[PDB]
């Protein structure tokens, strides 16, 4: 959890300002993010709101590759294995 | 003569296979015509045909096809009557900046 | 100068800015003058008035001819 | 460096500014409609008449093909007709002699001459100079010893110098099949040379053009190098003659005169031509520089570079080059 | 002026085929429907009363905004009562639309230019060979979207020992000045 | 089908593929008049002009350079995406910006200012 | 009946609508809005010669007359307000006959010198007067003249053509804040401009000639080069300052001839700034066109395309990827960057970084990075709080429009920064962080303003962001913001005013540095256009490669020289403070063999090992919807509601250095407005 900055080298959320599929996005970014970015500051966890865009969660480990997972049917506890899952995979 | 637009897909199809058939009787006029024997091979040159006729497919409408089997036959007329490893991206790169 | 020497690359003849310059200020009794090219006005250019408040030479920005208000 | 301002075709520039010596010839309409349909600017430098690069004026845009009027002895007069030069050309080259210019004077020091300018102008950027495929040292021709010794004084004087050597060019200002087919018209008859038995590899006069095109647009690879140019095939004389018999659609009719005979009958012209102060008709066929090259063949030597290692494959001379026969049926 | 007959054709002609109807002293017009232009010349060709035998044109306008964006026209004359009248349709690029060859024979090469320029097939032309333009022209001259310049041009090829067809590269290209005034409307 | 029109009416192949603007050209800025807003235009984005060597004119090689500003003007967007659509090419429409009407008021001009 | 240009009526409330008769067809219009309104809706549109849509109202030129039900004298459509039940009528012979006469009397005294006037088909006086103006002139008599004033190197005066319409009066007055011009004189001949000689000097001085109807006032460098049908007129925006005004690129042929704004409501009314407005000149110095390489002797030889790309690409490899940094430019579409970012990123490297971003900076929010408030919010705003930024001379046209709301309504605007001149009536708080800290704290009787005045708006320069303490200034802010509820469900306040183009665009694509020895321990330099990166930071012995397209100050370093187009040249993808983005268009040709950014990027890439997967724009802009979708909505404005108070602090005190000057010109601050000839005659003269 603290390690994210270990193999990501870049983390982006991408979802919708009032979407529903992206409802259940906004808490967890808003409260894991708090608390990531008080745990490990070097890492940038970026925030992307679109019109219409499908939530989901890039994570850029070194030379440059990107893993991405959506995130529209899953609640905060199932978001947060995913990104869990995503460090350790890098 | 010009006839009017085919109202159904068998009557396009129909007319397409008569402009095929002139095609393939004029194919040997054009022989005289260009005189280029050494290369022609009149087989490739039906294969050629065909290939464009199947690449034109995508059409549906019976209108547009009777139009396009109007101008074939136009072409046709104009050329019985004689009338004429980097990626592909690096090759445009080094050509020119519009590409 | 610069101009001149972009239009014109004979570099012999003098150009019309120097025959322009070289023809002297007209000197005129009133405040206001009409400038219209030549003695004919109708083979000349659109009438411009010219206003000589200003000490300095007044360019009539046709057929320039640097009117001057005579006191 | 050329820089290019367009996309292509007429109306363009290219960045190119070629002085094409010797392009009122055969070679040089080819090369010089390459040149301005590549839109680059073409300076034709003509002998004589006026009218000799008039048909050169209509392959170019407005001011891009710009003819010069010089003297080949005036060293002067090539110096200002190589003012604005930014690449040469040379081509400059007969056939045959004259009381005024013999092998030697048309060729070598000519080409001493076109290099020593180019060098004395630090603004050529290329040096392309046209000698024949049998242009040999050794050769028994006495044309083939001074394209030669011409091409080495290139090399040496400019290293930064391209040679093309081409064999036998036909096409239908050529100097081959041209003559051929008005002997078979005249007389029912062509005079083989030696049974015809020599091979030659008779090369399309187009493929040559374009060969100098990719040889001005290569991107530094062959600055001091030396290509052959050849055709697909090697033909016999005698299968030459077959080619043109059947392209005009004439009955074959050959005579095969020994070398000696020919060497005699063409031997007065040479003398005759150095005593009398009139000129002599040029020699189109019964020339003795032509039984000279013809005694040994001239082919491709499989080490020096070709069409292969250039970039562009020769075309087959059979209905593409020879199609201008067809003028001379019936 | 002389808007005897075309009032007496619009009391006597039948109504279904009289899409629209214009009074103007520019010229009297008449816009149908394609599929009854033939009859409606044929009345009016034929009828004692409006007889417009002579067929001075055929022309054809681009529409670009519209669906139907060719709009094809007759011009027609009565010299026996000396009056002319116009009869127009719209057709698109596809749909061919009926002939009058049969009725007026000199509407033949106006038909082949009215193709020619803009790509409008007739239905019962005889021929209908391009007649203006050079032999294997690919598109439609006077259609707006084309180009004034074309699309390719001519020059003598010496290699080629002909005169050879290639795409436009034209210098000094076509300057549009727009000098349309914003106070016109 | 968006395409069978543009690839029978005869226009080169090469040019039947191409992007273009579709947008509203905005009043000019030197002058307030309004009877030239509301036209659209078809912006084939042809920018290869050089200078010719000779006279130093302006050279072209494109022959969608002038047409599209010149002769092929559309009553709306909607026509002009049918034009496109219809004629094959890539089409991109631009938004175009509408100035919005507020009260202004020669009494709002002459307002009085607070005690001092 | 469609509005006049298709204009869109601002109602404030539906139930007031009175129904006002326009030539005999009515019309919904509200209560105080005028009668030539009131006929722009129904469809007409009246000649006007005094009468700007932005300035006041004034019936200087006496041309707007309509005759209107019950009236015996015609009445000024621009000044009359509408009344319920008004017949008004344009057509009718009286007001014909009113409009011919005021044109006659227009033109009475008007000087023959159309053909040498550069308002040339492009003059009110002209179109009006063959619109509604009689063919003829009764006038024979002596004219009246006026001598010329010097204005500047910017505005070229012919007062003989002026009109007195007071236009430029009161737009100078209004809208650019400096009370300069003016008309002084009584009668027939009253003259306009300064008693004194005085240049007449701001950002927004370039509007002037643009409002002017007769050639009066004309730009100086475009004085006689071109006419006006001539010009080809192409649609796009800026890239000289980060609010985006959108402009018209005037080009007769491959060059660049003048540029013009045009109408975005959003961004930029009607203005345009003086660098934006004369930036074209510097289009045509100091061009690259071919890429070259530094020799061992150090001077540079022209190369192709294809060696140029094999030598930076064998350079890479050489160098191990850890000290590789990329430098994005102060202008930099976001094809470009994300090229840039993803060609280091394959090639090992985690340095790439754009132009004026901190090393610390939290760009994980763009309600953190952006002006949530926009321009219209600007306009809704009550109160200004101005921290760490001068409008002034970075973005003029927000300075504009905090102008605009301070005159419609009393807005007490509190300035902390360095010493500078307003044209606001503003109240200099301090200079310092720590007053920032006090007004967080709650002492201060600005923050009691802020407080208890609604509708509040704090704006951060973008000049915090080079600081080492903005994290802590963030969050002094946010404190002022939670403790003055600036951050409403339907209002935020929180704005960040960047001052480049590709600032936002860079942000939004993560483009921020890692390490502050970034630049000065790293072997292979990519200097994006970058020529403002502090050269001498780059050690010597660093391979150092510039893709841009003018040389003012990396060229002399960079061992590799790349040629670009610039913003006239190229599609690129902007986005502007107010958090718009919006995509500009090739006007005229590329200079040289230059190809495009991106497109040089990925042929580099395809060079050297690790290929870019996209080979077009399209592909190019998918990628960019893929790591940040917020650019690929052109001219669509996307809210961040996440709010910025999430982000952490992690300095727990500010700096005690005062806020720095990063604009010291508004001159000279990019490449193209350095390499403008015309823009540092500029700087000579205006300041
Ligand atoms: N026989 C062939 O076709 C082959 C020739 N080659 C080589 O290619 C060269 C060029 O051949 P090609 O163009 O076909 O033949 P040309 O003889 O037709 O071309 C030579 C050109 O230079 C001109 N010229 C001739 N003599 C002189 C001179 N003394 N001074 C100045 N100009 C002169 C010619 O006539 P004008 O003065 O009227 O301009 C002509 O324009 C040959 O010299 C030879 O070395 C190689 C293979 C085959
Ligand atoms: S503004 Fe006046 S001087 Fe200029 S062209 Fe128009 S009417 Fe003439
Ligand atoms: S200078 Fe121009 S804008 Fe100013 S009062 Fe005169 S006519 Fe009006
Ligand atoms: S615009 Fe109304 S009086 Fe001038
Ligand atoms: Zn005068």
């Amino acid at each position: 959890r603290g390690q994210l900055s270990k193999n990501i080298k870049e983390l982006r959320f991408l979802m919708c300002q009032s979407s529903s599929a992206s409802a259940s996005a906004r808490a967890f970014v808003e409260k894991n993010y708090k608390e990531l970015k008080t745990l490990n500051p070097k890492l940038p966890i970026l925030i992307r709101e679109c019109s219409g865009v499908e939530p989901q969660l890039w994570a850029r480990y070194d030379l440059g590759v990107e893993k991405a997972i959506k995130l529209e049917g899953l609640s905060e506890a199932q978001i947060s294995k995913a990104l869990e899952d995503l460090a350790k995979a890098g | 003569k010009v006839l009017p637009n085919s109202a159904s897909v068998e009557e396009a199809r129909q007319r397409v296979f008569d402009f095929f058939r002139a095609t393939c009787r004029s194919l040997p006029s054009v022989m005289e015509i260009y005189n280029l024997y050494d290369v022609t091979s009149v087989a490739q040159l039906r294969s050629t045909v065909a290939s464009e006729i199947r690449k034109n497919i995508g059409v549906s409408d019976p209108k547009v096809i009777d139009m396009l089997l109007f101008k074939g036959m136009e072409e046709l007329m104009n050329v019985v009557n004689h009338s004429k490893a980097i990626s592909p991206f690096l090759k445009n790169f080094y050509s020119s900046n519009y590409f | 100068s610069n101009h001149t020497a972009k239009w014109m690359q004979d570099t012999s003849k003098k150009s019309p800015m120097e025959l322009i310059n070289e023809v002297p200020p007209i000197k005129v009794e009133g405040r206001i003058v009409a400038c219209e090219g030549d003695t004919n006005p109708a083979l000349g250019h659109p009438i411009e008035f010219i206003c000589l408040d200003l000490p300095e030479p007044a360019v009539c920005k046709y057929c320039g001819l640097r009117y001057v208000q005579d006191h | 460096h050329l820089v290019r301002k367009g996309t292509g075709g007429r109306s363009s520039v290219s960045g190119i500014i070629a002085t094409v010596f010797g392009a009122t010839g055969f070679l040089g309409r080819y090369v010089v409609q390459q040149l301005a349909k590549m839109g680059s600017q073409v300076l034709v430098p003509f002998r004589g008449s006026e009218d000799c690069p008039r048909h050169l004026k209509l392959m170019g845009d407005l001011g891009q093909i710009v003819p010069m009027k010089y003297n080949p002895r005036d060293e002067s007069s090539v110096k200002a007709v190589m003012a604005k030069a930014n690449v040469v050309i040379n081509l400059i080259g007969r056939d045959y002699e004259t009381r005024n210019y013999s092998f030697e004077e048309v060729h070598y020091h000519m080409a001493e001459n076109l290099a020593k300018i180019s060098r004395e102008h630090g603004g050529i950027l290329r040096f392309i100079q046209v000698s024949c495929l049998g242009a040999s040292p050794s050769s028994p021709s006495r044309m083939l010893r001074a394209k030669a010794a011409a091409e080495e004084v290139v090399l040496r004087e400019l290293p930064e110098a391209t040679i093309l050597k081409p064999a036998v060019m036909i096409g239908t200002e050529d100097r081959i099949l041209n003559p051929w087919a008005h002997f078979a018209k005249k007389y029912g008859f062509i005079p083989l040379f030696g049974n015809g038995s020599t091979k030659i590899q008779p090369v399309y006069v187009v493929d040559v053009a374009a060969a100098l095109t990719t040889v001005l647009k290569d991107d530094g690879t062959s600055m001091g190098k030396t290509y052959e140019l050849g055709g697909p095939e090697i033909f016999t004389v005698h299968d030459l003659a077959e080619l043109m018999y059947e392209t005009i659609r004439e009955w074959p009719r050959y005579v095969k005169v020994p070398f000696p005979i020919a060497k005699a009958l063409a031997t007065p012209r040479e003398i005759l031509l150095n005593k009398v102060p009139f000129p002599l008709p040029t020699p189109e066929i019964l020339n003795l520089d032509k039984i000279q090259a013809l005694t040994t063949d001239t082919i491709v030597s499989e080490n020096a570079l070709t069409f292969n290692d250039l970039g562009i494959i020769p075309h087959k001379l059979k209905g593409y080059p020879v199609e201008f026969l067809i003028s001379y049926r019936k | 002026d002389n808007q005897f007959i075309f009032k007496y054709s619009w009391e006597t002609l039948p109504k279904k085929w009289v899409k629209k109807m214009e009074r103007s002293e520019h010229g009297n017009r008449f816009d149908t429907k394609t599929d009854y232009l033939f009859q409606l010349l044929c009345f009016l060709k034929l009828h004692t009363y409006t007889r417009v035998q002579v067929l001075i044109d055929i022309c054809g306008v681009d529409y670009p905004s519209r669906k139907r964006r060719f709009e094809v026209v007759y011009n027609l004359l009565s010299t026996r009562y000396n009056s002319r009248i116009r009869v127009q349709t719209s057709a698109d690029e596809v749909t061919r639309i009926s002939s009058v060859v049969s009725l007026f024979p000199s509407a033949g090469w106006w038909e082949r230019e009215v193709w020619d320029m803009f790509g409008v097939s007739f239905i019962n032309h005889p021929d209908l060979r391009r007649i203006l333009t050079d032999y294997g022209f690919e598109g439609h001259p006077l259609r707006k979207d084309f180009p004034l310049s074309g699309y390719v041009e001519v020059r003598y090829d010496d290699p080629e020992k002909r005169v050879v067809s290639e795409p436009i590269e034209m210098t000094q290209e076509f300057r549009y000045f727009d000098f349309a005034s914003p106070w016109e409307q | 089908k968006p395409g069978e029109i543009g690839m029978v009416s005869g226009i080169p192949q090469e040019h039947l593929r191409r992007r273009v603007v579709i947008y509203s050209p905005a009043r000019t800025a030197s002058q307030q008049g309004s009877g030239k807003v509301g036209r659209w235009k078809i912006n084939f984005l042809s920018t290869q002009k050089w200078e010719n060597p000779l006279m130093g004119w302006t050279s072209t090689g494109d022959p969608y350079a002038h047409v599209g500003d010149s002769a092929l003007t559309f009553d709306s967007a909607e026509a002009a995406k049918a034009f496109a659509e219809k004629h094959g090419w890539e089409y991109s429409v631009k938004k175009r910006h509408t100035p919005l009407l507020k009260v202004k008021s020669y009494a709002d001009n002459f307002k009085w200012k607070g005690f001092p | 009946r469609s509005p006049l240009a298709g204009a869109r009526v601002h109602f404030a409330n539906p139930d007031d609508a009175i129904e006002v008769f326009v030539d005999g067809y009515p019309v919904k219009i509200p209560k105080g809005m005028t009668v030539l309104q009131a006929c722009e809706v129904a469809g007409v549109d009246i000649p006007r010669f005094c009468y700007h849509s932005r300035l006041s109202i004034a019936g200087n030129c006496r041309m707007c007359l309509v005759e209107v039900e019950k009236s015996p004298k015609p009445v000024a459509s621009c000044a009359m307000p509408a009344l319920p039940g008004m017949k008004i009528k344009t057509d009718t012979p009286v007001a014909k006959k009113a409009r011919e006469g005021v044109m006659e009397f227009l033109l009475m005294n008007h000087p023959l010198d159309c053909p040498i006037c550069d308002q040339g088909g492009e003059c009110d006086l002209q179109d009006q007067s063959m619109a509604f103006g009689s063919d003829r002139g009764r006038f024979t008599e002596v004219k009246r003249s006026v001598v010329d004033k010097n204005l500047g190197p910017l505005v070229k005066t012919v007062m003989t053509r002026c009109i007195q319409c007071t236009r430029c009066v009161r737009f100078a007055t209004e809208v650019a804040g400096v009370q300069d011009l003016g008309m002084l004189g009584r009668g027939s001949g009253e003259e306009i401009g300064t008693y004194v000689e005085k240049l007449l000097t701001s950002e927004l001085s370039g509007n002037v000639i643009d409002i002017c109807p007769v050639g009066a006032l004309t730009s100086k460098p475009f004085a006689f080069k071109a006419r006006n049908w001539e010009l080809k007129g192409t649609e796009t925006i800026d890239v000289t300052d980060a609010v985006g005004s959108n402009i018209r690129i005037d080009s007769r042929g491959p060059e660049v001839m003048r540029i013009v704004p045009r109408l975005n409501e959003d961004i930029n009314e009607e203005w345009i700034s003086d660098k934006t407005r004369f930036c074209y000149d510097g289009l045509k110095r100091q061009r690259l066109n071919d890429p070259m390489i530094r020799g061992p002797d150090g001077r540079f030889k022209a190369v192709n395309w294809r060696d140029a790309l094999s030598v930076i690409a064998d350079i890479a490899h050489q160098v191990k990827p850890e000290e590789i940094v990329g430098v994005a430019g102060k202008l930099s579409d976001a094809e470009s960057m994300i090229a840039l970012k993803d060609f280091l990123n394959r090639m090992g490297s985690n340095d790439v970084w754009g132009e004026g971003i901190g090393v610390n900076t939290n760009a994980d929010f763009r309600s953190g990075y952006i002006m949530n408030t926009s321009i219209a919010g600007l306009e809704k705003a009550d109160v200004f709080l101005l921290v760490g930024t001068q409008p002034r001379v970075e973005a003029a046209m927000v300075n504009a429009r905090i102008r605009k709301t301070v005159r419609s309504n009393q807005a007490k605007v509190g300035y902390i920064g360095p010493a500078t001149d307003f044209n606001y009536d503003h109240k200099h708080l301090g200079t310092d962080p720590q007053t920032l800290v006090e007004i967080a704290e709650g002492r201060h009787p600005f923050f009691k303003t802020l407080s208890d005045a609604k509708n509040p708006v704090i704006i951060v320069g973008a000049g915090v962001f080079e600081r080492k303490d903005q994290d802590a200034i963030f969050a002094a802010v946010e404190t002022i913001a939670q403790k003055a509820n600036v951050v409403r469900p339907d209002w935020n306040g929180l704005n960040v005013l960047l001052l480049h183009a590709a600032q936002a665009a860079a942000l939004d694509l993560g483009l921020v540095p890692q390490s502050e020895k970034s630049l000065e321990s790293a072997k292979f330099v990519y200097l994006m256009g970058a020529d403002d990166v502090n050269l001498d930071k780059i050690p010597d012995d660093a391979f150092v490669v510039y893709q841009g397209h003018h040389g003012d100050k990396s060229v002399y370093r960079a061992n590799v020289i790349l040629p670009t187009a610039a913003f006239s040249e190229k599609e690129g993808t902007y986005q502007n403070t107010e958090g718009c983005t919006q995509q500009t268009l090739p006007a005229v040709p590329t200079v040289g063999d230059s190809r495009d950014d991106w497109k040089i990027i990925r042929a580099l890439s395809e060079v050297a090992g690790v290929r870019l997967p996209y080979d077009t724009i399209g592909a190019v802009r998918a990628r960019i919807r893929n790591v940040a979708p917020n650019l690929v909505n052109v001219d669509e404005r996307e809210p961040a509601t996440l709010p910025s108070s999430l982000r952490p602090s992690f300095t727990q005190k500010v700096d005690t250095t005062p806020f720095g000057t990063v604009i010291e010109n508004f001159y000279m601050t990019d490449a193209i407005t350095r390499a403008s000839k015309i823009m540092a005659q500029c700087s000579a003269t205006l300041l």
